[PDB]
Order: C-alpha cells, then sequence, then structure tokens
RNA sequence: AAACUCCAGUUGACACAAAAUAGACUACGAAAGUGGCUUUAACAUAUCUGAACACACAAUAGCUAAGACCCAAACUGGGAUUAGAUACCCCACUAUGCUUAGCCCUAAACCUCAACAGUUAAAUCAACAAAACUGCUCGCCAGAACACUACGAGCCACAGCUUAAAACUCAAA
C-alpha cells in the first residue's frame, strides 16, 4: 500500500519538484534546499505524484494532510475497486475418486463466486495410463455442476508433453449471464 | 470484642475536626460500644490520592478508636462511616494487642531435600 | 556534597538547580516505545505540549518505524521543536520495552537536549486485563 | 495513577552519563522483577503454564545453588600436590 | 495486507472485570479448589474400616431466566499464506469467561501411591516410577478388539450422564 503521509526530511531522490502549499508551483530544486523550506515554513512534506519523470512533492501542513486523506477514504468507500483477481488452482489425477471430485468440486463453485479464476491441472495418474480425451472429460464434468455460473476462461490444453491437461475456469459476465437467462427462458417458451 | 479504628478525617480546622470525633464516636455509643482510648496520629500527606464524596483528598487527620463492641456492631459502624462527608477512609480490625504473640525459640533449619521432594 | 541517584522530593529544601529551575519545573520528555512505533511527547512541568514526533510522523512505515534508528529520528525531530521553544534540560519518562525504549532518549540528547533524570512508567497491572491468548509459532 | 510522579523507578543522570544512568534503571527493574513481568504480560500464560514454569525455575535454583556449594566445598583441595611421586 | 483515522500522546475524572511483588513460601480445605483488604459466622468424630446407585459435594465446558460488560474469546466475517488452508499468522466481533437463581454431574477429577495400623530386620529389589514390606478392611480386575458402544433401567439430563454386554474377528494385545 501507499500512504498518503509525510515523506519526512530524507527524501529518496536528489532533485525534486516542489509545490506549495497553496498548491503553487515552486519548480525543481534540489532535496538539500527543500528540508530548509520545510524548516523555514513548519511544514511537512508529502508525495503527490510519482509517474511524473521529475518526481513531484508538496509542502502541506497537518492539518491538510489529513483532511486529505480523509477524503481519499470517502472516495474508496463509495467506489470500494476490487483490484486482485486471485488465481486458485487444483491439480487433479485421472483415477480421482467421486467423493474426492465431489469435494474439489464444491470447492471451485465457491471459487466462482468469489469471482476467482481457477486453474485446473488434470494429470496422469499412479499406475493408470489414460487416453487424453478421457483426461477432458472431468473438465466436462466440472463445469457442468455450474452450467449458468461459470465457463471456460482458457479452453482445454495438453501440457508437459501431453502428460497432463490444463485450463481456467472463470464467472461468467454479466452480459454472457443474461444471455444464458434469456437462451433459457426461449427454451421455457418453446417448452 | 475489642477492635481498633483506622480514622482518616478530611483535613480541617480544630473546631471542625473536634466535631467530627465527637460525631464519630457517639455513633460508636449508639451502637453499643465502649469507648476505650482516642489517639491523634498527626495530619499527614496521604500515600496517594484519595477521592471520597465527590472530592480529591491528598492530606488526612489520621486517629484511632480504641473500643470494645459487639460482632453486630462493626457493621452497622462501617455504614456510618461511608456516609460521614467528613471521613476520607474508616476501616475497624480486631485490635492488635487482643492477640498475644507466641513465643519463637529461633530459625529451624529445613532439609533441602524436603524442599525439592516438596 | 555525595551525588544521589534518588531525585528530589518535591516540598523538601534541595540545592540542585538546572539553569535556575529547580527539579519540579523541568519540562517532561514523554517516551512511549511500542513494540511497532515510537511516540515521543515533551511538555512543560504545567503539562504544555511542547513538541511531539513519533517513527510514523517521520516517514517511517510498517517494520521500519520498529527499529531503533526510527526512534533516534524521532527523537532528534521532537528535540529542535522543542528547542526552538526554549527547552535545555528535560525529565525523561519512557514507558513500554520497545526498540526505542533507548534509542529515543539518544536523539533528544544529538537534538540538543539535556536529560537529567530518566523515569519508568511501563504499565504493570497488579493482577488488571487478561491479554491476548500465546501466538503458536 | 493516584501515587506522586518522579519518585517510582526513577533515577538522576550524573555528570550527563546518561548511559551509565539508564543502565542502573535497567538494572533496578530486572533485580525487582519488573521486566520479566512486563515480557511474560504480553501474552497470557494460562493457570496450568505459570504453575510448571514457577515449579520448574524454584527446582532449577535449588539445583543451581545445591551443586554451586558442592563444588565450593570439593574445591578447598585444589592446591598443589602435597605427596607428587607417591 | 486488512482494520481505525470523533485517531494518537500528556493530564484529570472513572468498574458488577481481574487480583504485580510477597510466594525462593508449601499453608488451608473431604475432594474439587483456595494467594488484594476488613469484619461476622466458621473448619464433623475420644477405635478404625464401611456405597457407581443412599446422603452431600464436585474444575473447565454447557443448558434455562434476568443482569453487568473492561479485557480475553469458540463460532463467524475480513486480511494474508498455500497445490488446497474449513488451519497455523493479523484484525474485528459474538456465545462464553462475571453476578443472581436454577440446572447439568464430566476431567490426564493424577502423588497415575485406596483407608487405618505397624516395621526397617529379613531377600533390598523383574524393570521404570516413588526404598522394601506386614496386619486389617472395603472397592476393583481376570487376553486383545468390538466398547467411554448396543439394549435395559435411572436421572431437571432429550445430539446428555451413569451402569454396561454379545455376535463376528484375531494370536497376539
Ligand atoms: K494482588
Ligand atoms: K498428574
Ligand atoms: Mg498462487
Ligand atoms: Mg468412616
Ligand atoms: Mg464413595
Ligand atoms: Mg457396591
Ligand atoms: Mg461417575
Ligand atoms: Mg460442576
Ligand atoms: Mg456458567
Ligand atoms: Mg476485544
Ligand atoms: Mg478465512
Ligand atoms: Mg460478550
Ligand atoms: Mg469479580
Ligand atoms: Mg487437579
Ligand atoms: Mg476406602
Ligand atoms: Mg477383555
Ligand atoms: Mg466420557
Ligand atoms: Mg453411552
Ligand atoms: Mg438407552
Amino acid at each position: 500500500k501507499t500512504a498518503f503521509s509525510n515523506v519526512g526530511r530524507k527524501i529518496s531522490q536528489r532533485v525534486i519538484h516542489l509545490f506549495d502549499e497553496k498548491g503553487n508551483d515552486l519548480g525543481n530544486m534540489h532535496r538539500a534546499n527543500v528540508i530548509r523550506l520545510m524548516d523555514e515554513r513548519d511544514l511537512r512534506l508529502v508525495q503527490r505524484n510519482t509517474s511524473t519523470e521529475p518526481a513531484e512533492y508538496q509542502l502541506m501542513t497537518g492539518l491538510q494532510i489529513l483532511q486529505e486523506r480523509q477524503r481519499l477514504r470517502e472516495m474508496e468507500k463509495a467506489n470500494p475497486k476490487t483490484g486482485p483477481t486471485l488465481r486458485k488452482e487444483l491439480i487433479l489425477s485421472s483415477n480421482i475418486g467421486q467423493h474426492d471430485l465431489d469435494t474439489k468440486t464444491k470447492q471451485i463453485q465457491q471459487w466462482i463466486k468469489k469471482k476467482h479464476l481457477v486453474q485446473i491441472t488434470i494429470k496422469k495418474g499412479k499406475n493408470v495410463d489414460v487416453s487424453e480425451n478421457e483426461m477432458e472429460e472431468i473438465f466436462h464434468q466440472i463445469l457442468q455442476t455450474m452450467p449458468g455460473i461459470a465457463t471456460f476462461s482458457s479452453r482445454p490444453q495438453a501440457v508437459q508433453g501431453g502428460k497432463a491437461l490444463m485450463c481456467v475456469l472463470r464467472a461468467l459476465s454479466k452480459n454472457e449471464e443474461k444471455a444464458y437467462k434469456e437462451t433459457q427462458e426461449t427454451q421455457e417458451r418453446d417448452t | 470484642p475489642r477492635y481498633e479504628l483506622a480514622l482518616i478525617l478530611k483535613a480541617m480546622q480544630r473546631p471542625e475536626t473536634a466535631a467530627t470525633l465527637k460525631r464519630t464516636i457517639e455513633a460508636l455509643m449508639d451502637r453499643g460500644a465502649i469507648v476505650r482510648d482516642l489517639e491523634n496520629l498527626g495530619e499527614r500527606a496521604l500515600p496517594y490520592r484519595i477521592s471520597a464524596h465527590s472530592q480529591q483528598h491528598n492530606r488526612g487527620g489520621y486517629f484511632l478508636v480504641d473500643f470494645y463492641a459487639p460482632t453486630a456492631a462493626v457493621e452497622s459502624m462501617v455504614e456510618h462511616l461511608s456516609r460521614d462527608i467528613d471521613v476520607i477512609r474508616g476501616n475497624i480490625v480486631k485490635h492488635p494487642l487482643t492477640q498475644e504473640l507466641k513465643e519463637c525459640e529461633g530459625i529451624v533449619p529445613v532439609p533441602l531435600a524436603e524442599k525439592l521432594y516438596s | 556534597t555525595k551525588f544521589s541517584i534518588y531525585p528530589p522530593i518535591p516540598g523538601e529544601e534541595s540545592s540542585l538547580r538546572w539553569a535556575g529551575k529547580k527539579f519540579e519545573e523541568i519540562p517532561i520528555a514523554h517516551i512511549k516505545a511500542s513494540h511497532n512505533n515510537t511516540q515521543i511527547q515533551v511538555v512543560s512541568a504545567s503539562n504544555e505540549p511542547l513538541a511531539f514526533a513519533s517513527c510514523g510522523t517521520e516517514g517511517f512505515r510498517n517494520a521500519k518505524k520498529g527499529t531503533g534508528i526510527a526512534a533516534q529520528t524521532a527523537g532528534i525531530a521532537a528535540a529542535a521543536r522543542a528547542k526552538q521553544k526554549g527547552v535545555i534540560h528535560i525529565r525523561v519518562v519512557v514507558k513500554g520495552l520497545g526498540p526505542g525504549r533507548l534509542s529515543a532518549m539518544h536523539g533528544l540528547i544529538m537534538g540538543g537536549l539535556e536529560v537529567i533524570s530518566i523515569t519508568d512508567n511501563t504499565p504493570i497491572p497488579h493482577x488488571g486485563c487478561r491479554p491476548r491468548k500465546a501466538r503458536k509459532l | 495513577a493516584k501515587h506522586l510522579k518522579f519518585i517510582a523507578r526513577t533515577v538522576m543522570v550524573q555528570e550527563g552519563n546518561v548511559e551509565s544512568a539508564y543502565r542502573t534503571l535497567n538494572r533496578i527493574l530486572t533485580m525487582d522483577g519488573l521486566i520479566e513481568d512486563i515480557k511474560h504480560r504480553r501474552y497470557y500464560e494460562k493457570p496450568c503454564r505459570r504453575r510448571q514454569r514457577e515449579s520448574y525455575e524454584r527446582c532449577r535454583r535449588i539445583y543451581n545453588m545445591e551443586m554451586a556449594r558442592k563444588i565450593n566445598f570439593l574445591m578447598r583441595k585444589n592446591r598443589a600436590d602435597p605427596w607428587q611421586g607417591c
């Protein structure tokens, strides 16, 4: 995380683009001169933008730093963007039992309702040789439990020289979900 | 039995301090106590700040009242002291001079084996 | 006279003085040395705040706040704001066994303040609130 | 809280030697058991665990005192060999 | 990282919560338990032994009702870790821990040593624990597993407690 707080007296860079407490642009200056300003005016230094090639810092009072920090947290509460997508993964075997596959299927379902990405790998079993098409059946069994709740993010693909298949499942987009409801309703009208 | 009342009074002038003691000794007598002596231990700074009856205290008058009373008088007297606004802290203990100290020959050595064994 | 590590008792007549001020009149540097931070407040004998600095207000974040060099920097910052207000001699009252317990005092000295006494006021309950359960590590 | 301040756990600094004053204060708090007390109080020690450690500490102290006494007693004969060659 | 930002520090006021140091002590009580202060009441038996069920008790957890609520905290929620993490790690908060009145009647309720009396000479004694035994009495045990289970009965207990088998199986345990 990046916090809106006083950077301190030790500034990372040597050349610093500085602004005034009122926003007046003071231009670029050396960090040694900035520390002298912070002491002469009794002000603290915050980092407003780092993307700019010349590092941009602004002088601010403790009261201002508080108001901005309060402002920002009122925006994020109003607009809490879910930034990270978490890639959960399950390595399965071809000879997995039904009780174990039913347990791992329920686990996959809970990951999809949380809007995660589920990478499913299926590997050849111990003492067992299987047709690569048979391994692909498990993917369709897992997804069949989630008819209108999930779909192939990446379709089944052979990996490790064909020894083990791979896949990625995802939650259906809102548009794809309304389409499924529509198609399902049309079938209801037909029947 | 014989009791000892350790009485810490609000720091006051002589007239109000005497009125508090008389009012306190009469409360003992009203409950059947036979008052034996009254000792002044002097006004001093309290070992810590004491809040009593919506006031903060840093000094107090320390007094002792040696008296005999029935066992039922203690409970009633403790209640009386809780309501007197001029009393900072009042405690009734069994008089220490009633308990006779048993004679001691000395420090008998204790075997170390028992220490770890115990 | 021989040196006494025991502080002068208020109300008694001592001969010790610091810039003409008695022990009861020397400002107090309150150092709270926590496990993940160190807070320093300098106050006058009348409880008037004069300077405040912590590892967080000096630009340290997360585990860097819980270091000696962060506390030393917080001490220097509090000393500077206190020296401007006329403070030379201070009584140190430190509560907590954090990493900035001693380093915070060094920073106060490097900042121009003279420590005349050290007091520990680490809270020890005499029986109090139940602490959190032990950690399994 | 209700007591007087700057009496308990207070050490005066001599000749600006703050390091020696801090070591004296830390030695005072250690000898009185406050440092170990503060540390053991960061997390709750359960009563069965406190009894076990208190019992372990009391038996170790006795065992160390008894082992020190034995060596002191048996070090009287550490003098040079009086009958060397025999 | 999340969480908080009417947040933190100093000072003052402030509890129906919990009881540093003493305690390196080894006490009280039938056991369970009992370690801030004061007071009142008060710790059975002038031979011992004597109950799964009689009589009276019995940590923690838990139930029913009404209260208190600092802090801790199952569960739960969030953060992170992970192949997964219904965990360990971080945060929040609840039942609960407290009081009152009723229940429930369990514990590795363990000095893992039944009560009482006696002995230190015999062989000291499988081993380890905790030196080895005698008298006397009650309780209890008779391969493992099934089994702190089934059925019956009793119980304020109703997902419970107490008592407690058999069949099949094994040559061990
Ligand atoms: K206590
Ligand atoms: K045991
Ligand atoms: Mg991953
Ligand atoms: Mg009997
Ligand atoms: Mg019995
Ligand atoms: Mg019987
Ligand atoms: Mg039973
Ligand atoms: Mg019980
Ligand atoms: Mg309860
Ligand atoms: Mg809490
Ligand atoms: Mg979770
Ligand atoms: Mg609660
Ligand atoms: Mg209580
Ligand atoms: Mg026990
Ligand atoms: Mg018996
Ligand atoms: Mg058997
Ligand atoms: Mg059971
Ligand atoms: Mg049963
Ligand atoms: Mg039954």
